[PDB]
Formats: structure tokens, C-alpha cells, sequence
């Protein structure tokens, strides 16, 4: 469905939010994309090993 | 008698991340790079909204088919939207010449 | 882990200090607490902070249109587009992946250093006034009221000052 | 190296001890020979070994024909296929070369590391037991017989068990 | 840094010391002086030569006409090149300066190691003929003449030559 939302990355299923590097919904896109890549998780650690007890 | 430690801060997070040398590493932050979600629906880009065909493709649309919206409101658009498979195309039969260099060249 | 300190001879973390990433546990008669060390917390977070959005603010992109539609005699067109697509893809992933796990590790490390560099200061304002007790943690000679542990905090810490009663307690131990 | 143990303090290798990366040599009067630490060892091979199966079993290849043939009337596009597959060619090699780099020092820096952090386990264990002698060594002040060894090897050493003798032997050191 | 020697313990450098990037500051009666220490000096100007000349001399580069023209029934092929020009722009930005500001990192806490360790060789030369005053600065008990500190400098120091002089001003002290 069509619908009045903004955006700057488009795919068929529906539209990107485009402020992270990577993606991995669909490769075929239209905008200021995210680049697609065979990622099922890319995270990043910016705090410590969390060693409670 | 009296004590001075040092340590470092840890909390109920379940974070984990991959590392070189281990993986599943549990850590107290974290932030994805991964954008892995849409919204469902076909925003319009950068102020610019899509053209809408409904049920016909860019030949029906432009050579003016009788059951196709002209939409002469259309002054501009972003990126064009047909279906999977249009119902009202060339409604008289034959071959349009050079017809994917035309949806290019109409795209925006 | 790579310095030994977090993981190391440091074996846990601290749920109780909530103030920062790193910080002081203390033990004087008047009573305990955890504080953090804002000036190492700080200067970490804004490393952090500048990694993340160093790999994240420099992807430029450009408006770009991926797909391209070919008829029954461009195959090769097809098949070029193709594997341009699929080329970059593959670039993309790899690339990203490695980065994300050689970071991951970077990071940890990074924090590791920041724990043992403060241990090595505290350790460096103490030398014969303390023993390295346990882990992490050192135990006085002399006795040291919150005003003391609050200024081996700040640094500030006045070694001659608690020399003579050190130099007293630590001979018959 | 990085941290001054491997090519540092401990000048070189025990071409001897076949048990494993990381080790021990004893010198109780029952006699020598050389052990290894298992747990540190492991837990190298596990971190290395996942290493390198994290830049090899990262490449996702498509099924692909490079190759692709053209006329004497598409010199544009056959210059644009060659464009794409040197341009392929010239990132993988790039990239592919300053990895490999970076990665070797990373490594020999992480085994610098595991040594390192093993002197100081032993170290942090045998405070006023022992002194440093030469490099990677340590003489006792009590005689200690295998089973004391094995001691210090599992991390369980049991020091105020042989505290006095220690402060016997050392006062006039 | 990341191993607390530069903008760490040592609070800054020294302006008067051109002959290397690591050196020694000497203070016996004969007078003072700045020196430079030319081996790790030295293999420190290898490594990081190597390193900048391994992110130069390792990017090949065929021989490439990156332009191409097209009419205007060829805008599929002109967005199609265009993808691929901005494509490899896209990678060689990113991957270029995220390489720069990692190697820059790891250049920066290289000079720190050598500088630690350098003060650490020192230390396990001077056990208990000296203490640590201030920050990467060592107080003699026995008077140093040129003669020794030179020494100092090249390895070889002769600590039981100097032991018992030491023993006696230590002990009041
Ligand atoms: C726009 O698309 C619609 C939907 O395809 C077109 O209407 C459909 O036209 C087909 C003929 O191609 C009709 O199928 C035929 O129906 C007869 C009975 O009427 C049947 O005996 C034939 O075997 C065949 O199945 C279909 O019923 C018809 N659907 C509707 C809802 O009218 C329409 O013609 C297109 N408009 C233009 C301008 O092309
Ligand atoms: C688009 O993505 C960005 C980044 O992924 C989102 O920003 C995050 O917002 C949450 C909650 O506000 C924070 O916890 C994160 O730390 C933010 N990330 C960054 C990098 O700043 C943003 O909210 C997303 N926008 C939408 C509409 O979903
Ligand atoms: C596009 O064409 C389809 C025909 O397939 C239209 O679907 C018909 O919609 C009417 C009422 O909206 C229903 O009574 C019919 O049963 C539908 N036909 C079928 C085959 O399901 C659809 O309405 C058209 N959309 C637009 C926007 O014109």
C-alpha cells in the first residue's frame, strides 16, 4: 500500500530507514541506501564483557 | 583494615556480540548496524512521491489505454509503481519498441 | 583477557556501581560504597562513541537506482548487471563482518586497558604504604578516612603524610 | 614484542616441550622436564582457530561466469566488463594482502599476550616466595617438590603453607 | 595512551632530543645530556616504514580509461556504468578511511609499547639500586658517572658492582 510517509530509501516490501551503513532486507533498491549485504547480524559492542555474579 | 579496589561496571544486559577469537560474548552495551525491518508501505522519496498506475504498466499508461487513470494531476514524481503483473497494457496486440529504455528514461 | 585484567586477575564485574564503566570500591570504618572514575569512563565514551560513528557516519551514498531490467537478447547486459550487483554485495558482507568482529575484539581490549592503566595508577601512589591483596584491591597500613580514598580518587593522594605509620605497621607483618 | 615477553624478557622458545604452546619448567631436586598450561593453550588454539575460520568461512560465492564475449562493435562494453573485473580484482587483492598484514601482528601480539599474563599469574602468586631470576623464572626460597609445582600449574599454591620458611631464607638475601 | 606511558606516567616529551624518537635524560655530576636509544628507535622507524610503504606499494593499478559516452537509447548502460563508477568510489572512500584512522590508532599505542617497555628494561636493571622518582625517572643510591649511565644505555649495567653502596643508602631512606 501506498502511504504519505517520507523517506530517503525505498524497496519493494516497503521503505528504509537509511541512517545505518548496512542492510539486508532486499538488494534491489531506489534512495540513499543502505548498502545490502548476506548479514544475519552485525553488532557492534561499545560497553564492556558483562561479567555479573 | 581499610581497602581501595578497582573494578568495572557490569549489568543484567544479554547482549552478545561476535568476536574474532570467541563468540557469543555477552557485553553491558551495544548498538546494531543492521537495519533489518520496512515499514510495509511505499513512502514517497526525498519530498518526491511515486507514480501510481493502479492496474495498468507504463504502456497503457502513457499510449493512453480507456481504462487507464491519465492522472494529468501528475506533474512529477520520484519512482514509478506497477503490480507483479498489470491487468491493462497494450490493449490492441504488438510489440513496443525499445520499451525498457522508455520505463528508464520515465522512471523519475 | 588480552591484558589480563578484565577476566584476568580482576574476575568480575561490579552490578553495584551504576555511576560509570569504571570506579573504586573503598573500606573504611565509616562505611563502604562504589564510585566511578569519570575522567577514564569519559574519555572512554568519547573514543566509543567516535569508533561507532566513525563506521557509521562515513558511508556516503549516493542516490542510486539498483535495478535494471533487460529483454530475451541482453543476457549478457543481464548477466554483467548482475554480477556487478552481486560483486559488491559480496565485497559488502565480507568486509563488514570481519570489520565488525577485528572491532569487536579492538573494543574489548581497549576497555581491559583502560582497567589495568587505572589499577597501575592507584598501584603507583601506594608503593610501600599497601599490599596487593586479592584482586583489584589493596589493603592499608595506615588508615584512610573518606577524605584519603577521595583524594586517592582525585589523584591528589600525599604519600609523606602516611609514610611513618606505614613504615610501623608493615614490619612485623 | 608489543608487550616484551616473546623476543622481551624470555629470549626465546623451548623446542622441548611438544604438550603445547605455553608451559612450564620446573626445577625440584626430583629432577626437570617440561609441562604445558592447557588452559591458556586452548583457549589460543580456540581463539586463533576461530580466527581463521572467520576469514575463511565468510565467503559467500555466487555462481558465476566471468567470462563474458563481445563484438567488434561493443568495444564499450567489453571495456566495461574488463572494468568491473579489475576493479573486483584490484580490491580483493588490496584488502586481501593488508588482512593477511595485520591480522600476523595482531596474532603474534595476542601470544605475546597470553605469555605475559602467564608470568603475572605466577607472579601474583608467589609475592615474597620467590624472586625474579634471569627471564621466565623464578627461584624459590622453599624447596618445592613436584607436588607444589603442580600446584603453581593448577593456580592453587597455597602460600602462607610456606610463608615462614620464605621469611627465613630471605633476610639474609 | 593505551598503555599509560605517553600522556600517561610521562606527562610529555622532550623538545631538546633530535637524535631518535626514544631516549635518556641523565643527571651525575659530570653533567646532563639528552640521548636517543637507535635500536628501538631504530626498529621502530622499520616497522612503521613498512607499514606506510605497505598501504602504498600494495595497490596495483591496470591500465584503465574510466570513461565511457553514451546515446540516449543506451541510458541503462549509462546508469549501469555510472552504478559501478560510484560503486568502487563508495568502497575505496570508506574502506581508505576507516584504514586510516585504524592504522593511525595502532601507530600511536606502537609508540607507547616501545616506550613502556624501554622504561621496564631499565627498571629490571635497577631493582633496588634505585627508586622510582616522579614519572619515567629513576633516583640513584649509588652515585651513576657517565661511564655507567652509558651503560645503562647499552644493556650492560653490572647491578652487584653497585649492590652494596646501594644497601647502605637505602636503608635509612
Ligand atoms: C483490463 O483488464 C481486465 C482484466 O483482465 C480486462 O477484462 C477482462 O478481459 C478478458 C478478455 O481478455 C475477459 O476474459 C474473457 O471473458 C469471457 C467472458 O466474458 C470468457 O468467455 C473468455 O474465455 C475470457 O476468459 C475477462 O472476463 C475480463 N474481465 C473483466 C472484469 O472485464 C479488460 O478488458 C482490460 N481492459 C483493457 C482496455 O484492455
Ligand atoms: C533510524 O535508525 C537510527 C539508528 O539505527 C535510530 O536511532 C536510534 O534511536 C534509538 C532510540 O531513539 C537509540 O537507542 C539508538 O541509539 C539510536 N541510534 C543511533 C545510531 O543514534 C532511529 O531512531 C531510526 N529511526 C526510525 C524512525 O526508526
Ligand atoms: C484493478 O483491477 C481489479 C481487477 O482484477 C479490480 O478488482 C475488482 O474490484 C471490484 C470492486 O473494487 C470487485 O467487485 C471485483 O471482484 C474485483 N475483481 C477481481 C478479479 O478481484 C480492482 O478494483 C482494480 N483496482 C483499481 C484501483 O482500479
Amino acid at each position: 500500500p501506498m502511504d504519505e510517509c517520507d523517506a530517503k530509501c525505498q524497496t519493494p516490501q516497503g521503505a528504509i530507514n537509511s541512517s545505518l551503513p548496512f542492510q539486508n532486507v532486499h538488494p534491489v533498491t531506489i534512495g540513499e541506501c543502505p548498502k545490502y549485504v548476506r548479514s544475519a547480524k552485525l553488532r557492534m559492542v561499545t560497553g564492556l564483557r558483562n561479567i555479573p555474579s | 583494615e581499610d581497602t581501595i579496589c578497582i573494578g568495572y561496571h557490569a549489568n543484567n544486559s544479554t547482549d552478545t556480540v561476535d568476536t574474532v577469537l570467541e563468540k557469543n560474548v555477552t557485553v553491558t552495551h551495544s548498538v546494531n548496524l543492521l537495519e533489518d525491518s520496512h515499514n510495509g508501505k511505499l513512502c514517497l522519496l526525498k519530498g518526491i512521491a511515486p507514480l501510481q498506475l493502479g492496474n495498468c504498466s507504463v504502456a497503457g499508461w502513457i499510449l493512453g489505454n480507456p481504462e487507464c487513470e491519465l492522472l494529468i494531476s501528475r506533474e512529477s514524481w520520484s519512482y514509478i509503481v506497477e503490480k507483479p503483473n498489470p491487468e491493462n497494457g497494450t490493449c490492441y496486440p504488438g510489440h513496443f519498441a525499445d520499451y525498457e529504455e522508455l520505463r528508464e528514461q520515465l522512471s523519475s | 583477557g588480552l591484558f589480563g585484567a578484565i577476566a584476568g586477575f580482576i574476575e568480575g564485574g561490579w552490578t553495584g556501581m551504576v555511576d560509570g564503566w569504571y570506579g573504586y570500591h573503598h573500606q573504611n570504618e565509616q562505611g563502604s560504597g562504589y564510585a566511578a572514575d569519570q575522567k577514564s569512563t569519559q574519555n572512554a565514551i568519547n573514543g566509543i562513541t567516535n569508533k561507532v560513528n566513525s563506521v557509521i557516519e562515513k558511508m556516503n551514498t549516493q542516490f542510486t537506482a539498483v535495478g535494471k531490467e533487460f529483454n530475451k537478447l541482453e543476457r549478457r547486459m543481464e548477466n554483467l548487471n548482475k554480477k556487478v550487483d552481486d560483486g559488491f554485495i559480496d565485497i559488502w558482507t565480507y568486509n563488514a563482518e570481519l570489520l565488525v568482529l577485528l572491532e569487536n575484539e579492538r573494543t574489548l581490549d581497549f576497555h581491559d586497558s583502560n582497567v589495568k592503566n587505572l589499577y597501575e595508577k592507584v598501584k603507583s601512589q601506594l608503593k610501600n604504604n599497601a599490599k596487593e591483596i586479592g584482586n583489584g584491591c589493596f589493603e592499608f597500613y595506615h588508615k584512610c578516612n573518606d577524605e584519603c580514598m577521595e583524594s586517592v580518587k582525585n589523584g591528589t593522594y600525599d604519600y609523606p603524610k602516611y609514610s611513618e605509620e606505614s613504615k610501623l605497621n608493615r614490619e612485623k607483618i
